[PDB]
């Protein structure tokens, strides 16, 4: 009825079908700094 | 004639209009560094870069006309520029706000000199065998200075 | 149009609750255009970590490449099951083996699965009580510098026990690859 | 339990411009009261066994008394019965850099002590503050960020509370001059700015403040190195 999270899960499955455990999970700024440093 | 209730309350001496009390503490809060002119500076930077890159694509068009003095349209207006368009949608459909920078607003001489120096260093680094990289342009540094002075104002406040 | 020096970082600025990225990695948005919590927007699949070999990796991962050939059921195979074939071995009428090793022929209902496990065949001794069904990977052993003729194995090898017969079993040392999750971080600068 | 600290100069014969009857009354009464009250209100509490600054920054009923004593002692120490008239050393450099001249600084101190309008202490402070909210850090930091600022504080308020560093103080409270002389405050202010201010203690405190600022800057670099390592 309200706050249905179906569309988000659907577009996430269309973008990434295999929801495997993320080997590398990090913030954007941290990744940019690691690329710099 | 009265259209603002706060002005009426101040004129008649009555108390201010009641408002719901926010639970945040103004003393302990993150400072504000974003500058209002940053958006216009970014848009004029993009317009300058685009017009300068497009003068390269059409050398005949750039020839015969000075970079400092140029006119795209005589009856161009900022009001007519603002519009909403959602016809083109690759993944998402939303209104495309259009902004038309003024001709005199852009100072094309500095952009032309900058691009000349940048492509000279680009071809030089390609002769070296490495891709040329530049950290920041002038207008971006000016925007950073605007943000810095705004942050100084907020810190002093 | 485009330029020779394409640096999208110098043309994009990030503000409070406002991210402006110049479209020219790729990104996708929903039909309505709204986003949600933990919503993936851009994809950064890097071809540097891609592999052409059929073998897939499974802090660091090991990938053992294996030559797998999917042939039809009515295809005539010129190789026998559990047979050791060398390089350039004619497996089919127009298909030749690219790597030498043990040939495994898995005959399914409507598909012929031919697998060539490349590696050195070693005969384990009596005291070599290695796991038959549990393959063990050996890393680079720190060989002592005293021994001169001790060839240092700088590459990791995957030892797999192949038991074609109930009484005779062999050990195959297949190759391995290096895939590190922590090592390797490449992402194009999006915001200045 | 803190005890009242005697002033450096002999209270009876320190300065002909401040009566010893006056000196005595003011000093004794105020210091004693603050300390005892303070000692009474901190006894059997976690605040006991700590310095005044700790207490000042923590406190509440044990605030007003502590600050006043601390301010009062600082005030006594801020002066000796000689040597007034002009500062020197790094004091002059910092004064002419920010204020522009020594006379401008004197006029600002006078026009800040005069306009307190009630019970207050005037202060000359070396501004080295570090905020704990949002983007406190300053990009492209350089000199001229730490400055000498002349601030006016209300009753029982000290600049210690806003991470400022206290260098020089005038006690603009009635007890200081009302008893001594007819109550014209500019007189007392002028005489303070003339014949009692001691610049040597101010130079020492400026040195201490620059040392604390340097230690904070080096702590920042240590934290950055720990981040890199
Ligand atoms: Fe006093």
């Amino acid at each position: 009825e309200k706050s249905k999270q179906e569309r988000m899960t659907d577009v996430h499955n269309k973008s990434i079908v295999g929801k495997g455990t993320v080997w590398y999970e990090m913030a954007y700024e941290d990744a940019v700094k690691e690329r710099m440093q | 004639e009265d259209t603002n209730l706060d002005e009426l309350r101040r004129d008649c001496g009555r108390q201010p209009l009641p408002r719901k009390d926010p639970g945040v503490k103004v003393e302990e809060e993150p400072l504000l560094s974003n500058h209002p002119y940053v958006d216009k500076l970014w848009q004029i930077h993009n317009a300058e870069q685009m017009i300068l890159d497009d003068m390269e694509a059409n050398p005949v068009k750039y020839k015969g006309k000075n970079l400092t003095e140029l006119t795209d349209d005589e009856d161009f207006d900022e009001e007519n520029r603002i519009e909403y368009s959602k016809a083109y949608y690759k993944k998402a459909l939303l209104p495309k706000m259009i902004t038309k920078v003024s001709v005199k607003e852009l100072d094309l001489e500095a952009a032309f000199a900058e691009r000349q120096h940048h492509n000279k260093l680009r071809m030089e680094a390609q002769e070296r065998g490495e891709v040329y990289k530049i950290p920041k342009l002038r207008r971006n540094i000016e925007m950073d200075e605007y943000d810095f002075i705004h942050w100084r104002r907020s810190l002093e406040e | 149009s485009p330029i020779l020096h394409e640096n999208s970082d110098l043309l994009s600025k990030r503000r409070r609750n406002k991210f402006i990225i110049p479209l020219h990695i790729s990104i996708e948005i929903p039909v309505n255009g709204i986003f949600r919590r933990n919503s993936i927007l851009a994809y950064f699949d890097d071809p540097r970590y891609r592999r052409k070999s059929s073998g897939i990796i499974k802090d660091r991962f090991f990938f053992i490449p294996e030559e797998v050939h999917i042939l039809p059921g009515s295809s005539s195979i010129m190789v026998r099951n559990n047979s050791i074939v060398g390089v350039d071995t004619q497996i089919t009428l127009n298909l030749r083996s690219r790597v030498g090793g043990l040939v495994r022929v898995e005959r399914k209902k409507k598909r012929i699965e031919l697998k060539i496990f490349s590696g050195d065949i070693h005969f384990p001794g009596e005291t070599d009580k290695i796991s038959r069904h549990t393959g063990v990977l050996i890393p680079p052993g720190t060989g002592k510098r005293n021994s001169k003729e001790s060839k240092k194995v700088k590459n990791w090898i995957y030892v797999q026990r192949i038991t074609p017969s109930k009484k005779k079993f062999f050990v195959l040392v297949r190759p391995v690859v290096t895939y590190e999750i922590t090592d390797g971080i490449n992402l194009a600068t999006l915001f200045p | 339990k803190f005890e009242l600290m005697p002033p450096p100069y002999p209270m009876n014969a320190l300065e002909p411009h401040m009566s010893h009857t006056t000196f005595e009354y003011h000093w004794g009464k105020h210091h004693r009261a603050y300390v005892d009250n303070l000692n009474k209100q901190i006894d059997g509490t976690e605040l006991d066994g700590m310095t005044l600054e700790d207490i000042i920054l923590i406190t509440l009923p044990p605030f007003n008394n502590a600050a006043q004593a601390w301010n009062h002692q600082f005030f006594w120490e801020s002066m000796k019965p000689s040597g007034g008239g002009k500062p020197s050393g790094e004091l002059l450099q910092l004064i002419n850099r920010d204020f522009g001249s020594f006379e401008a600084f004197v006029k600002e101190f006078k026009a800040a002590a005069a306009t307190q309008f009630g019970s207050g202490w005037a202060w000359l402070a070396y501004k080295a503050n570090r905020l704990n909210v949002g983007n406190t850090s300053n990009p492209h930091p350089t000199d001229e960020d730490k400055k000498l600022v002349v601030v006016k504080t209300p009753n029982a308020v000290n600049p210690l509370v806003w991470d400022y560093s206290p260098l020089l103080t005038i006690d603009v409270w009635e007890h200081a001059y009302y008893l001594d002389f007819r109550n014209r405050r500019p007189d007392y202010i002028s005489i303070f700015m003339e014949k009692l201010v001691s610049w040597e203690a101010v130079s020492s405190r400026l040195e201490v403040a620059k040392a604390k600022a340097a230690e904070r800057e080096e702590e920042e670099e240590r934290k950055k190195r720990e981040k890199e390592e």
